[PDB]
DNA sequence: TTTTTTTTTTTTT
């Protein structure tokens, strides 16, 4: 006996936001709808729902329950008693956008299997079908499922879209910018617009070849996030100490030389601007950085886990770098050890619900190329890193390559892969002297 | 089997019953069903020209009547010339099965008081001629 | 307990009839394979014969059941007494494509039957693998199963068979008045002379030196054939956005100079010009357009597929341009991936039945001739281009190379490859304010 | 499965 798949806790958690909040019900009716659950009795309250907001009432427990007595389902529903149990459930409203999203896998999973299933039931009794019809059923059916999904990124665009947005961009450029960014700040607006921030649950990757500022961008993007935003951040530095880590953030955010922190010839000046990002530091108090060496996947997700019981969650995670961690098990397959250590950062990751940044490197075959920009197959012993990757930037730095480039202290940032939203370069600038990216402000190339 | 076929052949086209050579000189223990085969045969001869019903409704209330119908839903041939054809190369089939009997027979008759030359030759010129087809 | 479908009497009498004729040997092999078999035994005879027929050598009781032996399968398939019964059970060879067709349509039903126990299995065990990856897998099966039903009389056929399709279209042609132009009508009169429209099945390729006319004369010919036919003609401007291209589009349709098109001023004058062009492009909605930089030749196919199965067949492609599309897994050598991308473009175009235009580049050895005017050779990253081209036009213009020049605004369209026709020249003049070109009304040269 | 080092033939810029 095979139980279908489904998740109740999702189906709940989605009711009792529902009833708490409602200008956010279009959002999941969008998403998920009433024939999306996989129970009955919740499929019969949301269908009570709609037809509330049809008719424009207001969807809350006394609503709900005025509907379901009249229309006799409140009974069926188990009256108001689960009523305030479904809202008990959910902890808020805000948090229905997930919670909607794994109902509406679920569904696709069902459906699934529901066409398998009718698959299996042509194919024992044929009743006289020809193998065309069979074949041809199978092939509607697969159509069905993959285009009743909506979502977006799934064609090419018609004229009539094309013209509107060719018009309407036109008028808004000459008066206003009207950037959206709209996202978890990475710090850098150019960056926001082509990745809406870091998105939860994913599985981060950055990737190039040694000494290409793999680590300085990322540090830089763990010094974004602490200041705008207020949940800690947690950082694994399997290659340098927390002493020389420390060093290079007093030099990025205070802008000072380098040079002079790690030599010592500071000055009164340099002093004081030190002295004023320390005061900021340890007023937040909210980055927490390990050094320890060679560590495994299972050590990494207990040391994450008793941060975030203690302090009430994690805002983000950072590991320099994937190839360093180290499965004793699997510890003969190089190639099934980092498929291991690749599977369980995107367990933890969507586990905590928390997005993970994990650097990597690159063969030696990019080199060999005329064109020496990575991609997606330069990642090293790549044998499910591409795969499990929710999001891929490559940093790029044409001035490495040819001194007389045009392009000196300007850094490409190649995004190789993902999930929403498109796939492009996004140019900063590259002030190696204070370990910092910057935001490109100069004559903003054209992308081609 | 080689019967079903046989069977099935005749009662999906009748008219096939007509050009069949008469089974009554050998005796039908020696092939399984053998009987009612002829039987058929004679029905069509004694009513030239009569389709498949009018074939089987001599039959309706026989215990038979299910293999017979089994049978004519069975390898259902549209090919006319082919049935035809299969038919001609079943019923060669038995004749050479008849032989080969006879040489059993025969052969039986060598294991239990010898053989001359008058009884080699005739059974020896029996093998060339089941051999032959 | 379900038993997978198959036919033992179909088999049984298969290889009857194989053992008592030897010549319908290819009327079987090309209908049936040792894996379709049902049961072991019939497979290990199958190959077992299949390795004496190879060998030249006859088909006999004797033969196979000592061929069996050396390879120690005569017990495991029954035996020498089974073999005998197998041969004496089947009358004649006669029916024996029926039954080999029967044997092949039921492992084909076999192996659907398995399919969809597949991804039932799947979908029950996810086991990591995302709602994506069923949908893929899923599709792949079908696709699998479909391209091996697929050649099924792909073999030598007769010339009597050949003759009778190829008369019945000329018929169809000789009655149907088209009075020239078999294809998409170009818009050109003097174009269509030479070309009869864009044959479908064919890979017309448009090629110049940088910024001359490709990107312009190629929307001609895609306004050309939208506005002269009712089938979605798509567009894969890989170079540039899709904003800038409309834009250029409406300057053509319209005639007015870009200038203020770019810089997005609705002048009341120029406006009400436009003002209803948009209004026929909306009702006719027949240009799906879609840039997504850097592209496949398997995302092409896909796209394409899905318009085609949606609206209706398609009436005309536009690649823009050749040398943009990747192959990642070609990557090491950039020759082979323009010899895939090249040969990839000519399948889909047959599939489809739908011209495809393409853009590419030249070489700068063009320069160090005396006559500037491209040839075949002149083509980039070249060699497979050519080949597969069934049509090739560069353009021209002696204005830009020589400033004393008599062709000041008349460009020329050089035939360089026709496969069925004729080659030569035809001239037509250059609107570059509107970004136009327009039959050349003017005292029109005779090719030599 | 991945990373490394050596030969030999082709095609392009
Ligand atoms: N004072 C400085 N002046 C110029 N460049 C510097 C200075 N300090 C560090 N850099 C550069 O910053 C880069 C950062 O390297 P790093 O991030 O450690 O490489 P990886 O990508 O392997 O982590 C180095 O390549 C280094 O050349
Ligand atoms: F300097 Al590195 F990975 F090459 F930190
Ligand atoms: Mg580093």
């Amino acid at each position: 006996l095979k139980v279908p798949p489904h998740s109740i806790e999702a189906e709940q958690s989605v009711l009792g936001g529902l009833m708490l909040d409602n200008e956010r019900w279009d959002d999941v009716a969008e998403r998920v709808v009433a024939d999306d659950f996989y129970t009955r009795p919740h499929r019969h309250i949301f269908t009570e729902m709609a037809r509330l907001q049809e008719s424009g009432s207001p969807i809350d427990l006394i609503t709900l329950a005025e509907s379901l007595e009249r229309q006799g389902q409140l009974d069926s529903v188990g009256g108001c008693a689960y009523l305030a149990e479904l809202s008990k459930n959910t902890p808020s409203a805000a948090n229905i956008s997930a919670y909607a999203d794994i109902v509406r896998e679920r569904a696709v999973v069902r459906e699934m299997i529901s066409v398998a299933n009718e698959i299996a039931e042509a194919g024992f009794d044929p009743q006289g079908r020809t193998s065309e019809d069979l074949l041809d059923l199978a092939e509607s059916r697969v159509f069905k499922i993959a285009e009743s999904r909506a979502n977006k990124d799934e064609g090419p665009k018609n004229i009539a879209d094309v013209l509107d947005a060719t018009v309407a961009r036109i008028e808004q450029l000459f008066q206003q910018p009207h950037d959206g960014v709209t996202g978890v700040n990475t710090g850098y607006d150019d960056l926001n617009k082509k990745t809406a921030g870091l998105q939860p649950s994913d599985l981060i990757i950055v990737a190039a070849r040694p000494s290409m500022g793999k680590t300085t961008f990322a540090m830089n993007l763990v010094e974004n996030a602490a200041m705008l935003q207020d949940k800690p951040v947690l950082i694994f530095s399997l290659e340098m100490p927390s002493e020389q880590i420390m060093m290079r953030s007093l030099a990025s955010l205070s802008r000072v030389d380098q040079t002079k922190i790690r030599t010592g010839q500071l000055d009164d000046e340099d002093w004081a601007r030190i002295s004023g990002t320390m005061g900021i530091l340890l007023e937040k108090r909210n980055i927490y950085i390990d050094d320890s060496s060679g560590l495994t996947p299972t050590e990494v997700r207990s040391r994450a886990r008793r941060i975030a019981r203690e302090h009430g969650g994690i805002g983000l995670i950072m590991i320099d770098y994937l190839q360093l961690m180290r499965v004793p098990a699997l510890s003969d397959n190089r190639t099934l050890e980092i498929a291991e250590i690749s599977r369980s950062l995107k367990a933890l990751a969507k586990e905590l619900n928390v997005p993970v940044v994990a650097l990597s490197q690159l063969n030696r075959s990019l080199e060999q190329r005329a064109d020496k920009r990575p991609v997606n197959s330069d990642l090293r012993e790549s044998g499910s890193i591409e795969q499990d990757a929710d999001l891929i930037m490559f940093i790029y730095r044409d001035e490495v390559y040819h001194e007389n480039s045009d392009l000196k202290g300007i850094a490409e940032i190649i995004i190789g892969k993902q999930r929403n939203g498109p796939i492009g370069t996004v140019r900063l600038t590259f002030n190696g002297q204070w370990s910092r990216f910057d935001n490109y402000a100069g004559p903003q190339y054209d992308d081609e | 089997t080689t019967m079903r076929i046989l069977i099935g052949l005749l009662v999906q086209n009748p008219e096939l019953a007509t050009l069949v050579p008469p089974l009554e000189n050998l005796d039908e223990n020696k092939l399984p069903g053998l009987g009612l085969f002829r039987e058929l045969v004679n029905t069509c001869l004694s009513q030239p020209g009569l389709t498949t019903g009018q074939l089987l409704e001599h039959y309706r209330g026989t215990n038979n009547a299910a293999t017979l119908e089994k049978l004519s839903m069975w390898d259902d041939i549209a090919d006319k010339n082919i049935a035809e054809q299969t038919f001609t190369d079943s019923l060669n089939h038995m004749f050479d099965s008849l032989l080969e009997l006879r040489q059993e027979e025969l052969i039986a008759r060598e294991r239990t008081h010898g053989l001359s030359n008058e009884e080699c030759l005739e059974l020896w010129t029996l093998n060339q001629e089941l051999a032959k087809k």
